[PDB]
């Protein structure tokens, strides 16, 4: 599946001032049922990130401080966070601005 | 309460009252009108610029901090006044806390939160949901900012029976994160975000005022074009290696009360009397 | 030239000197920089503020027009130094025409248009392209705003060889209607629309200066994540009896110059002595 | 062919304060070949309208004033006013703003 994933709100600082991102995801999982986006966190945070883990994610779950979208939807109410991602899906990675 | 417009203030409004929406009856809305902007630096003062200049009846400000002696609060109020001399400005000339946060509301129409501090964030929306007011939240950090349009018209904690505008827990759930935390004095600012935001604040709550959308609808459901009860919340980033780009401005639309919310959804253990008493005590950090 | 910085600009720009692109190298960019701000009223005021508070070098202002006997230039500048002291402000206290507009342009290294009259917004960009600078456009009517950065980086006359950023004239080819035209006295103007607009124009002058975009590129061509020589045209709408909807913010991405243009395409007419003559007469209306 | 229309830019008062429009055309035109976009600037402006024709199309064409975009694209290169509509195509109507 390819898809393009998104971050913004000073999270993209993490991924080296870059925010649209597509890589092709494998459609089968490790375990080899179909790609959650379980998998995209832990795939992304691993290998796509360019900084040190505390700040996106801790305690294998994501900061409570983030948003996820899918198509510019809620994640909650469509998978939260055992997905099974599209072919053409676009995830929005969003730290909620707590400043003013 | 006035119903007529005098030869000084029909100069000096004749800009925006030839315009679709703001009559003579639109205008007289602003100038009854009673807003409070919760925070003085950064946001507040744009924010205030351009409620002042649009001749909102009167002005609240809330502020202890002083300038970089004498507190932002008066430093800015002094400023306004230079914009347009007409509306009565406020001057709360401290720092808002549980103990009077109930006290500093009760009054004011419309709720802008300019606070930058998470705490503080969560505290005015459940205040602003339990004594049923409209929230314009906005908050920048560096290079980035976001804008939402909370609780309006504003539904009576609870009644999760009616389609019904998201609180700022609704929406932001449980986070603040406790060392993902940067505030404007950490982090720094660039000018035009905290501008655009502020500006766009401002914006939104004329727009509430001019076209009266803090009064609840008609048994009748509340039409979508308002996008009050699935607000967008608007994220502005400013990337200063580029121009405007088509990702400048994403408008990611929202979910209405959430029936489970701590505050403002079914089987709340939240009152007023608790929040005074410290009862959720905003220790989430 | 200024390589070092003063304990006093240090304490002002913190706040900003702290932020990613933004170092003592980002900030001596500002200070060094020479902007000109095309118009007094509306969308000048905020765009000039933001400069202002930004530490532009210097900041010009062109407004013959007076207050609603005080030129509106002397006025706004008089506000700016309040803003921040440190920056030179240079008021043209003249409206701008055919026969200095060359004059009062070839000093400044971004130049920004205010200027609400089409005739004049046609003159600006046809000398900016000659005398080889960036324009930061903007318009503001009513409840509607947009906004485009045009001619940066600034690409000789005629060399459409290279892809290479369009002017005015390449977008809005040969409109302005002669009896659809509005003006901000005739239509009236919401204060939040001229407001996001002027903030964002000083926003991309800013980045132009601190990111250095009006530089050409290294044979190698020009990065479109600038979105310079592609650059998207902005459009901001305002419904008050709407709040922040999806459709608030459009971005509509732009075609660099048009080959066969008037004016900075292949066999051009447009001499820098000829507008100074009357030469492209602007009596399109 | 069923097709979103947008307004813009102090044109939608044109249309009564709306600026989506949403209406199915007929494939052919009323010579029988496909819809093109000569046909929309006819038929929006004869029946769409709320309001006295000078301002949006004179001299059976638009005034210069306004721009056209399909996808969000320059309508000029993708066929310029003799356009083969698509079946889920966006077009946009958005008058260039000289004051300020
Ligand atoms: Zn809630
Ligand atoms: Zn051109």
């Amino acid at each position: 599946i390819p898809i393009t994933v998104d971050f913004s709100g000073g999270l993209e600082m993490l991924f080296d001032n870059q925010r649209r991102h597509s890589i092709s995801l494998p459609a089968k999982d490790t375990e080899g049922k179909p790609v959650t986006i379980a998998f995209l966190i832990d795939y992304i945070c691993k290998k796509l990130m360019k900084d040190p883990t505390d700040l996106f994610v801790l305690d294998n779950h994501i900061r409570p401080g983030i948003l996820v979208l899918i198509n510019d939807a809620d994640w909650e109410l469509e998978g939260e966070e055992a997905y099974e991602i599209q072919p053409n899906d676009n995830i929005l990675f969003v730290s909620t601005l707590h400043g003013g | 309460t006035q119903k007529s417009l005098s030869k000084e203030e029909i100069e000096r409004y004749s800009r925006q009252m030839i315009v679709p929406g703001m009559g003579k009856e639109g205008q007289l809305r602003l100038m009854n009108a009673k807003v409070l902007i919760i925070g003085a630096g950064g946001l507040g003062c744009p924010a205030a610029q351009y409620l002042a200049g649009a001749g909102v009846g009167t002005i609240g400000i809330v502020d202890g901090d002083s300038v970089e002696g004498m507190l932002k609060v008066d430093s800015l109020i002094t400023h306004l006044i230079e914009i347009n001399p007409l509306p009565v400005y406020v001057p709360y000339r401290f720092d808002l806390t549980p103990q009077n946060a109930a006290q500093i509301i009760k009054p004011w129409d419309v709720i802008l939160d300019c606070t930058d501090n998470p705490a503080t964030r969560y505290l005015i929306s459940d205040v602003c949901v339990l004594l049923g007011k409209p929230l314009v939240s906005a908050a920048s950090v560096q290079k980035s900012g976001q804008l939402i349009v909370l609780n309006c018209p504003p539904t009576p904690q609870g009644v999760v029976n009616k389609k019904a505008a998201p609180c700022y827990r609704c929406c932001f759930k449980k986070p603040p994160p406790p060392s993902a935390q940067t505030s404007k004095g950490e982090a720094g600012i660039m000018g035009p975000v905290v501008g655009m935001m502020g500006v766009a604040q401002a914006g939104e709550a004329i727009k509430i005022l001019v076209s009266q959308l803090h009064m609840p609808p008609k048994g009748e459901e509340v039409s979508p074009e308002k996008n009050l009860v699935q607000p967008t919340l608007l994220i502005y980033t400013y990337d200063l290696n580029s121009a405007i780009g088509p990702y400048s401005f994403r408008a990611l639309k929202m979910g209405g009360r959430k029936k489970d919310c701590f505050a403002c959804g079914e089987n709340s253990t939240l009152t007023l009397d608790g929040i005074k008493s410290g009862n959720p005590n905003y220790v989430q950090f």
